[PDB]
């Protein structure tokens, strides 16, 4: 299971951000809106495979969720897709992004701004976000903005879709990372 | 759902789809209620769950 594959609570569908992990112990990175009220985390519709747990989760204001692993048998490739990830970076304003999201595929385009401020409404604000011109969809939430092998946001929302075109809103990595002291592998 | 409080400059994209009675599934309620809004009030739900 890798980066922007689909994971599934009981409330709906989201994408995995990027496998993380900490000493000898594994998480998943997502969205803080997927991880709030979540406890428990299928790989299937059918919810018959088991991932993990939440072990942690920012939302509002944030916008990033950590899920602790409990499948033994589950690969955890440290890839987007088949995308080599080797390190998490800050985005600048012109960087060409990727994203990957279990809705979308994969859809690249450029960061137009940074630190921008997201109200999604009844007080679900989150500030210092990523600004792209890069699209996304239901289901593509908390997948990984990245470009090349570096790791840069997990997918939050924004407006537009893919036909039309639309901007998307990522919460920087770095900063889920440093929160949870972990790292990308 | 009550889409009164809507439109939204924003939508988070997490997935809960709901169907439309143009026949669309979307994929969550915001997305749905913002749709509610450009069609201005002729848009509505026929249920939940996809299309
Ligand atoms: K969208």
């Amino acid at each position: 299971i890798s980066g922007g594959d689909a994971i599934y609570s009981s409330t709906g569908r989201c994408s995995l951000g990027f496998n993380v992990r900490s000493g000898s112990t594994y998480y998943f990175l997502t969205a803080g809106h997927c991880t709030d009220g979540a406890t428990t985390w299928w790989a299937n519709s059918a919810r018959t495979t088991v991932l993990g747990t939440t072990s942690g989760s920012s939302f509002p204001n944030n916008d990033y969720g950590i899920v602790r692993y409990t499948n033994t048998t589950i690969p955890k490739d440290g890839t987007v897709g088949g995308q080599d990830i080797t390190s998490a970076a800050n985005a600048t304003v012109g960087m060409a992004v990727t994203r990957r999201g279990s809705t979308t595929g994969t859809h690249s385009g450029s960061v137009t701004a940074l630190n921008a401020t997201v109200n999604y409404g009844g007080g679900d604000v989150v500030y210092g976000m990523i600004r792209t011109n890069v699209c996304a969809e239901p289901g593509d939430s908390g997948g990984p903005l990245y470009s090349g092998t570096r790791a840069i946001g997990l997918t939050s929302g924004g407006s537009g879709n893919c036909s039309s075109g639309g901007t998307t809103f990522f919460q920087p990595v770095t900063e889920a990372l440093s929160a949870y002291g972990v790292s990308v592998y | 759902v009550d889409c009164s409080e809507y439109p939204k400059p924003a939508c988070t994209d997490e997935y809960r789809p709901l169907c439309g009675s143009d026949n669309k599934t979307y994929g969550n309620k915001c997305n749905f209620c913002n749709a509610v809004v450009e069609s201005n009030g002729t848009l509505t739900l026929s249920h939940f769950g996809k299309c």
